[PDB]
C-alpha cells in the first residue's frame, strides 16, 4: 500500500487488575465520505487475543486472513492446540510486527496502527502497538491516531503508572473506555456513533459486545450559542 | 529383462512395477481405515506399541487437513507426512484464492495429481502409502482413499494395511446391514472394533488405538479427534465385541 483508501480512525485500549479492554468504532470512511458502517475492526483471535487495527481496510482483512491462516498453521500436528501450544498474545503481536517492519524494509508498508491485547496463559496483561514502520511500545493505556491525543490522557487518569493496575476494576475501566469512545466521537470528524468493544479478563475469558452506541451526550447548551461574536439573535 | 529399475518405465504388460514395489511398502504397514457415516466420516489408525518405552497418546499418527479434512495413512509415514504437507499448502492456496475453504473431491483430486505427477519421471520415487482421507463440505460427508499410482476413489469404507482385507470384510457387512447408514458415534465404535479385529495379524505386539472424526453434528464440520470418554467407550466397546 502506497496510499490508504478505504481508512479506520482510532482504537483505544487500556490494563486493568484481571485483565484488558480495547475498543474501536464501526466505521470505514473513504476519504471526508463516511462510507461503510458495521465494519468490525476488532479481531478475536483464539480466547485470549483482540487485535484492533485502524488504517487501511484492505491491509486490515489482510490481516485477518493472515491470523486466520495462523490459527490453522498452528492446530497443524498440535495435539495441544487448544491447551499448552495454544496461540498466545505474545505470538500474534511478534507475528505481526516481524510483518509489519518487513513490509516498511520492503517499502511497501501495511498502512496500519495495531493494537494486539490479551491474556497470556500465566495471567499476565498482554498490550502493545505496532504500526506501519514497524515501531513497537508498551504502556498501561494505547491508542491509534485521534485516540492517542484524546483517549489516553483520560484513560490515563485512571492508570498512571503501573502501580495503579490492580486497584483498576473492570466496571471503572469499561467506564473510562465508553467516555473516551464519546470524547472522540464528539471530536473526531472521522468517527461514528457505533463502535465495539471486547473484555480479556483472565478469570471471564473473551468478552466481545458489538452494536454499542454512544450515550449521554450533552447537546444542549448548542441551543445558547448566538452567531460568533456580536450577534445576538 | 530390467524393466522394475526404474519409474515411469512401462513394462511389455503396461505396467509400472516401481509404484507396484511401492504397494508392497504399502501393505507392509499397519492396519488404517475410514468409515463414512450420516453426516460425516471417521478414521481410525492401529499403532503398534513395539515397546513400553513408547509414550502412549503421543506419537500421534492421524493428521488434519485445513480445519475439516482428516487424513491417515498406511505405508512410509514420513512419505504420508510429505503428501499431508502438499495438501495443505494445496488447500491454503484454494482457500486464499476462493475464500471457500477446500471442497473435499477437490482436495481427493489435488493429492492424486500429486501422487500421480510423482510416477511421471525416473527422476522420482512412487509414494509409499495409501491414504484415506475426507471430510464434511458444503455437499456432505466424503471419504476418499488414495493408491501409489495416483488412483483415488471415494468410499462408503476404506482400509489399508497388513490387515486390510479383515477390515474390508467387516466394512462390507456394515454396509449391507445398514443401508440407512450409521451415525458418528455408531460408526466410532464400528471403527474402533473393526481395528480391534484386524489387529489380529499383528498380535505378538501390543497395539494402540487412535481414532478421529468429522461429522456436521457432533462436531460442528470440523475435523476432531476422539479423546477421553468416547474413546474409552469405543475401546470398550471393541474389548466386549471381540468375545
Amino acid at each position: 500500500t502506497q496510499q490508504p483508501i478505504v481508512t479506520g480512525t482510532s482504537v483505544i485500549s487500556m490494563k486493568y487488575d484481571n485483565g484488558v479492554i480495547i475498543a474501536a468504532d464501526n466505521l470505514g470512511s473513504y476519504g471526508s465520505l463516511l462510507r461503510f458502517n458495521g465494519v468490525e475492526r476488532l479481531i478475536p483471535v483464539g480466547d485470549n487475543t483482540v487485535v484492533g487495527i485502524s488504517g487501511d481496510i484492505s491491509d486490515m482483512q489482510h490481516i485477518e486472513r493472515l491470523l486466520k491462516d495462523l490459527v490453522t498453521e498452528n492446530a497443524y500436528d498440535n495435539p495441544l492446540a487448544d491447551a499448552e501450544e495454544a496461540l498466545e498474545p505474545s505470538y500474534i503481536f511478534e507475528y505481526l510486527a516481524t510483518v509489519m517492519y518487513q513490509r516498511r524494509s520492503k517499502m511497501n508498508p501495511l498502512w496500519n496502527a495495531i493494537i494486539v491485547a490479551g491474556v497470556q496463559s500465566n495471567g499476565d496483561q498482554f498490550l502493545r502497538y505496532v504500526n506501519l514502520l514497524g515501531v513497537t511500545y508498551s504502556s498501561p493505556t494505547l491508542a491509534t491516531g485521534f485516540g492517542a491525543h484524546m483517549a489516553n490522557p483520560l484513560l490515563r487518569k485512571v492508570v498512571d503508572r503501573e502501580s495503579d493496575i490492580p486497584k483498576t476494576t473492570v466496571q471503572v475501566a469499561e467506564e473510562a473506555i465508553v467516555n473516551a469512545m464519546r470524547v472522540l466521537y464528539y471530536r473526531d470528524a472521522r468517527s461514528s456513533r457505533n463502535f465495539s468493544l471486547a473484555i480479556i479478563d483472565k478469570n471471564t475469558g473473551l468478552t466481545f459486545k458489538k452494536n454499542l452506541q454512544v450515550e449521554n451526550m450533552k447537546w444542549d447548551f448548542a441551543k445558547d450559542i448566538k452567531g460568533y461574536g456580536t450577534q445576538k439573535i | 529383462t530390467g524393466y522394475d529399475l526404474s519409474n515411469s518405465v512401462f513394462s511389455p504388460d503396461g505396467r509400472n512395477f516401481q509404484v507396484e514395489y511401492a504397494v508392497k511398502a504399502v501393505e507392509n504397514g499397519t492396519t488404517s481405515i475410514g468409515i463414512k457415516c450420516n453426516d460425516g466420516v471417521v478414521f481410525a489408525v492401529e499403532k503398534l506399541i513395539t515397546s513400553k518405552l513408547l509414550v502412549p497418546q503421543k506419537n500421534v499418527k492421524i493428521q488434519v487437513v485445513d480445519r475439516h479434512i482428516g487424513c491417515v495413512y498406511s505405508g512410509l509415514i514420513p512419505d504420508g507426512r510429505h503428501l499431508v504437507n502438499r495438501g495443505r499448502e494445496e488447500a491454503a492456496s484454494f482457500k486464499k484464492l476462493y475464500k471457500t475453504p477446500i471442497p473435499i473431491p477437490a482436495f481427493a483430486d489435488r493429492l492424486g495429481q500429486y501422487v500421480q505427477a510423482h510416477t511421471l519421471y525416473n527422476s522420482v520415487r512412487p509414494f509409499g502409502v495409501s491414504t484415506i482421507f475426507g471430510g464434511v463440505d458444503k455437499n456432505g460427508a466424503h471419504l476418499y482413499m488414495l493408491e501409489p499410482s495416483g488412483s483415488y476413489w471415494g468410499y462408503k469404507g476404506a482400509a489399508t494395511g497388513k490387515g486390510r482385507q479383515s477390515a474390508k470384510a467387516e466394512l462390507e457387512k456394515l454396509v449391507d446391514h445398514h443401508p440407512e447408514g450409521l451415525s458418528a458415534r455408531e460408526a466410532v465404535k464400528q471403527a474402533a472394533k473393526i481395528i480391534y479385529l484386524a489387529h489380529e495379524d499383528n498380535k505378538e505386539k501390543d497395539f494402540e488405538l487412535e481414532i478421529s472424526w468429522c461429522s456436521l453434528s457432533e462436531t460442528n464440520g470440523l475435523h476432531k479427534f476422539v479423546k477421553g470418554d468416547l474413546l474409552q467407550e469405543a475401546i470398550d466397546f471393541a474389548q466386549k465385541e471381540i468375545n
